[PDB]
């Protein structure tokens, strides 16, 4: 969980807490992931779909070739 | 379901500091404490606000009310 100041990043801008646009920092917190358990369900369910889908027009290609094949 | 265990938390934490208080009903000299609490909100750079719900509760100070007490 650490990054690093690429071109298309820029550069590191250094600063102080709770001054211009910065924020603050709190003692005694951690911060967890900036995840939604239902969305992420959801976009998997989704994302399954769309795979079988997309499986199925490949299986449709194959059956077209393969009928073309047996002439 | 983080805001539920914060809220979990300060209603512990209120517990825990009235659980004290009656505890050192007979301590001579004992002063009271007290919990307050304070809203949480993000401040982020893009916030949408009007779209954007709470963030819970933070447990601010326990305070150390120094009013007279009662003499025997």
């Amino acid at each position: 969980t650490q990054w690093d100041s690429t071109q298309f990043s820029g550069d590191k801008i250094w600063g102080e807490s709770n001054k211009g646009s910065f924020g603050t920092i709190n003692n005694g917190m951690l911060e967890q992931s900036n995840i939604d358990m239902t969305q992420e369900l959801v976009d998997l369910i989704s994302a399954q779909r769309n795979f079988q889908a997309n499986s199925r027009s490949l299986e449709v290609h194959n059956q077209l070739q393969q009928n073309i094949l047996q002439i | 379901s983080y805001v539920s265990l914060s809220g979990l938390s300060a209603a512990q934490l209120d517990l825990n500091t009235t659980s004290n208080n009656i505890a050192n009903a007979n301590t001579y000299g004992f002063k009271e404490s007290r919990a307050e609490f304070a809203d949480v909100y993000s401040n982020s750079l893009f916030t949408n606000a009007k779209t954007t719900p709470g963030g819970g509760a933070q447990a601010s100070q326990v305070a150390q009310q120094f009013h007279e007490g009662s003499s025997i």
